[PDB]
């Protein structure tokens, strides 16, 4: 629905940085009870990748803060559920995906060079699994030419 | 297009075409809506005048089965008569070996039992009729079925049966039905029959309304409709 | 070795079968996968349809 | 060919007949879809509804009938035939039970039904009733079971079960998922129908749509389940 | 297009309906048996269409009475039928005279009925041939009858797909003396020679007739002995 | 022959799942190359039927 992107979003901007590391989990099942839904057709989309923003607002602290990407296998948990609960044919919410692992392989272009190649090389292998269940629509494959180029 | 000859034989493609044909003829029939509120059933017929001959007061399409059973039959018109016999005959035998009342459930599920016996066989056609069914009870509720020409019966909120069937259901719909009594369904009713065909294909029509619920305590019966008038004063309105 | 009859004309169909349905893959032979994808898509299941009075 | 154009029931030659083989798809002609499932000592039916209209009711589009106290069946096809059969179905399943003494075995029900599909057959001037049956039901000493009538007679009956529209696709799943020797913990069988007929059909839809009938061996009454169960069965599926 | 319906003869030929029926027969599943100088084997071939099969619902081997072995090569719905009409009819002879009825009898009045539906005109015939056989007074017995309400009696046959090719080893294999063993293991060959390729303990179904008896064995037996039964 | 039209997308309805990617594998590749047909020996895949609705 349109108002639960927007409760969880715009009441929880502060939720980040006050919390140390709960929200991540504690808005795993909003995150889920908002991705069984695709109504509006975009709104829940763009929310849910929103959401998956300040997700990516709380990668600093899932691998900087805490162990470094240790919490990617709840990642891949959370985002198995979502990619397995509501398989949506393909899409109704699922182009928000793109933008939301090419800000993944972002992140982890901007994290391979300083700490190690175990956070994006553990992303690759998370990444294999979401990528060829999807499909060679968008520049995700050719974020496999370049992944398969980093393990290179 | 074929093949069409018996009830008992097949299509090519599997299917009776006895039995679409016979559907098609409740299609041509008058129009007849029904609904149901929260403690009562409401019927109405668009019934027309042939043109002078008639004496405004013949042929009642809505009939009385049981004490709070009645019919609002579209179709064959006889052969709508043999089938409120039949179920009279079967509320008659419930009546007769339980001591009380029939549900309506069981009397719809015998009459669909008995029109799927006239669909079987090749010496007897399918029934050409299309009919309504509306109850009260005090520890049921009301319940409003419907049987096709086929023998399917199941339930509903309203109904139509009739050339206005799908331009009847469009604005039935849009009534909130749970929140209301009967009495405002009846000019409801009133309102939905004298929206379709005013003067367009035919000259005159005149209407009828059944009328069961709370409010007869567990009668059905025709309304006084002559009592409070209320579809010409409301119909006259519903033209603006 | 296999019994379930197969003719020739069959048996070419069940080749031909099996190397355009690894070259479709891009590749140089058989892996011993598309003979048996070859029986069970070439057989082809006794019809379907009807398993009634045999 | 024919030819013969099919008029009643005879042999043609080479060699079938083609009455029996046209009502095979008067199931077809239902718009339907019907699974059935037993791993263990439980056994689950799963069929949806096809509910265009907001004026019509859900309560009485139900396809899972409860024949007796122990047993449970669903339809396809026709309407009219199926319902037919089914007050045939209690009205001897009632004979049993009168002239036997004991709660009928879901077997000779089968048996019973199929062999007055074959008089309809056997002898001419009536339809043969095109619709298909399912049955479920728990045996002593045999654990639960599940079976299928045909329109023709051909009872048989056995472990991962499907027909109506689709099930040339829900077998090829049934092949390509009852090959694993894994136990059926019930939520398992749940889980299976729900996402055999979540494949076959591709939808991911409302617990309002589909009928889920089970019956198993801590409670043999047959059981029709309600929206919040299937809802949280559903989402406990959901990973 | 003639013959249309079951009350009329044709110009010259025969009574096509019932041709077409024979027909129906030769094209349905296959079976043998054969008559040994002690027992009876039969033997038939159930494929599952699936894998979702389950090989403990429907019987084809079935006894009529404690020591009369019954199979046919066509269609279980019309088999069940005459099957029930052979159970009470034997019944029925067991009222009247105390005594297991013996088979040539059986098969007179079974083909008394299928000739009766064979009568004129609306039903249509059986697509069903049988094979009976049973072990009456000493002399086990093995006899063959068809929708057409004619019988015969065999030493060894078969029905179904490729008759004539199971029937031409018979012939050349078959002989005979020998025991119910040596019967089995050469109805197993025939069976081989046109079955599938996937011949286990429940693909086929194998039930004797001893003088002590009717005998159905059990998958366990049949997989101990079509365990590379040659 | 060549009143032959034809369409101004790749998509002029929808529905392109095996469409795009079957249709290229029966035409457009062994075309490009026939030597891996030649791996095999055979001509091109002989062609669908397109049926349905
Ligand atoms: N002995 C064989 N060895 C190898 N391939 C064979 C053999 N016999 C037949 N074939 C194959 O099967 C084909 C047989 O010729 P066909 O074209 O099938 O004859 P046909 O005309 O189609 O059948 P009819 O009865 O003449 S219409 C050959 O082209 C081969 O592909």
């Amino acid at each position: 629905m349109a108002d639960g992107g927007s409760e969880r979003a715009d009441g929880r901007i502060v939720k980040m940085e006050v919390d140390y590391s709960a929200t991540v989990d504690q808005r795993l099942p909003e995150c889920a009870k908002l991705a069984k839904e695709g109504r509006l057709q975009e709104v829940i989309e763009t929310l849910l990748s929103l959401e998956k923003q300040t997700r990516t607002a709380s990668d600093m602290v899932s691998t900087s803060r805490i162990l470094v990407a240790v919490v990617k296998m709840c990642y891949e948990a959370k985002e198995w559920d979502l990619l397995n609960e509501n398989i949506m044919l393909l899409s109704k919410r699922r182009s928000q995906l793109k933008q939301a692992v090419a800000k993944m392989v972002q992140q982890c272009c901007t994290y391979v060079e300083e700490i190690t190649d175990l956070p994006i090389k553990l992303r690759l292998i998370d990444t294999l699994r979401m990528v060829t269940e999807g499909k060679i629509y968008v520049e995700i494959e050719r974020a496999r030419l370049t992944k398969t180029l980093a393990t290179i | 297009t074929g093949y069409d000859l018996s009830a008992s034989t097949f299509s090519p493609d599997g299917r009776v075409f006895q039995v679409e044909y016979a559907m098609k003829a409740v299609e041509n029939s008058s129009t007849a809506i029904g609904i149901r509120c929260k403690d009562g059933v409401v019927f109405g017929v668009e019934k027309l005048v042939l043109s002078k001959l008639y004496e405004e007061g013949s042929n009642k399409r809505l009939f009385n089965v049981d004490r709070h059973v009645g019919m609002a039959v579209a179709g064959l018109l006889a052969d709508a008569r043999s089938l409120a016999d039949i179920a009279r005959e079967e509320a008659s035998n419930f009546r007769s070996n339980f001591g009380y009342n029939i549900p309506l459930k069981h009397l719809a599920d015998r009459v669909a039992m008995y029109v799927h016996a006239y669909t079987l066989y090749s010496a007897v056609r399918p029934f050409g009729c299309s009919f309504m069914l509306g109850s009260y009870s005090v520890n049921d509720g009301a319940q409003l079925y419907m049987i096709d020409p086929s023998g399917v019966s199941y339930g509903y909120w309203g109904c139509a049966i009739g050339k206005a069937r799908q331009a009847a259901k469009t604005e039935i719909e849009k009534l909130q039905m749970k929140e209301m009594t009967c009495r405002d369904i009846v000019k409801e009713v009133a309102k939905i029959i004298y929206i379709v065909h005013d003067e367009v294909k035919d000259k005159a029509f005149e209407l009828e309304l059944s009328w069961v619920g709370e409010l007869t305590n567990g009668r059905h019966e025709i309304v006084p409709k002559d009592i409070r008038e209320e579809a010409e004063k409301y119909a006259k309105e519903s033209l603006k | 070795a296999r019994p379930d009859k197969i003719s020739g004309a069959d048996i070419n169909s069940i080749c031909q079968e099996s190397g355009m349905l690894a070259v479709r893959e891009n590749r140089y032979i058989v892996l011993a996968k598309d003979f048996e994808k070859a029986y069970k898509t070439v057989i082809k299941k006794d019809e379907q349809e009807h398993e009634f009075y045999k | 060919s024919a030819g013969f154009d099919r008029h009643i029931t005879i042999f043609s030659p080479e060699g079938r007949l083609y009455q029996v083989e046209y009502a095979f798809k008067a199931i077809n002609q239902g718009g339907l879809t019907s699974v059935a499932v037993r791993g263990k000592d439980c056994a689950v039916i799963v069929t949806q509804k096809k509910v265009p209209d907001k004026l019509l009711d859900s309560s009485t589009v139900t396809h899972l009938f409860k024949i007796t106290e122990n047993i449970g069946c669903v339809m396809t096809g026709m309407t009219a035939d199926s319902r037919s059969q089914v007050q045939r179905a209690r009205y001897e399943a009632a004979n049993w039970k009168y002239k036997y003494g004991y709660e009928i075995p879901v077997d000779m029900l089968c048996k019973r039904i199929a062999d007055i599909s074959q008089v309809y057959t056997q002898n001419a001037e009536m339809r043969p009733l095109g619709c298909c049956m399912i049955l479920i039901g728990i045996d002593e000493e045999q654990g639960p079971q599940v079976y299928k009538c045909d329109p023709a007679g051909y009872y048989c009956g056995f472990k991962a079960t499907a027909a109506g529209v689709k099930q040339t696709e829900s077998t090829s799943f049934l092949e390509k998922k009852v090959k694993k020797k894994f136990d059926w913990t019930f939520e398992q069988t749940v889980e299976t129908a729900i996402t055999c007929l979540s494949t076959v059909l591709s939808i991911d839809f409302k617990p309002s749509e589909i009928e889920v009938g089970v019956v198993t061996v801590e409670n043999p009454k047959f059981r029709i389940l309600t929206e919040a169960e299937i809802d949280a069965h559903l989402v406990a599926l959901a990973e | 297009g003639y013959s249309f319906s079951l009350t009329t003869f044709s110009p010259s030929g025969k009574l096509v309906q019932i041709e077409y029926a024979l027909a129906a027969v030769a094209g349905g599943a296959p079976s043998v048996g054969i008559k040994a100088a002690n027992g009876v084997v039969l033997a038939t071939e159930k494929k599952q269409k699936s894998i979702l099969y389950d090989e403990r619902s429907v019987h084809k081997v079935e006894p009529i009475t404690k020591h009369i072995g019954l199979v046919y090569s066509g269609m279980g719905p019309d088999y069940r039928v005459l099957v029930h009409r052979a159970r009470k009819l034997a019944q029925q002879y067991y009222l009247v005279y105390q005594e297991p009825i013996p088979t040539a009898q059986l098969v007179q009045r079974v083909a008394s009925v299928m000739q009766e539906y064979t009568q004129s005109g609306g039903v249509r015939p059986f697509g069903v041939s049988l094979l009976i056989c049973g072990w009456n007074e000493g002399r086990p017995y093995l006899f063959q009858s068809d929708p057409s309400g004619a019988y015969f009696a065999w030493k060894a046959t078969a029905m179904g797909k490729n008759y004539v090719n199971g029937k031409t080893f018979l012939e050349k294999r078959y002989n005979e003396d020998l025991e119910l063993e040596d019967a089995i293991h050469t109805a197993i060959l025939t069976l081989k020679e046109s079955f599938e390729g996937q011949m286990t303990e429940d693909n086929i179904e194998v039930g004797i007739c001893n003088e002590a008896g009717f005998r159905r064995l059990t998958p366990t037996e049949v997989k101990d002995y079509l365990a590379a039964i040659a | 022959s060549h009143e032959d039209p034809g369409n101004v997308s790749y998509s002029e309805i929808g529905g392109l799942s095996e469409q795009i990617r079957e249709l290229r594998e029966v035409i457009e590749l062994p075309l490009t190359n026939p030597e891996l047909f030649q791996r095999v020996g055979i001509i091109p895949p002989k062609g669908c039927l397109l049926y349905g609705p």
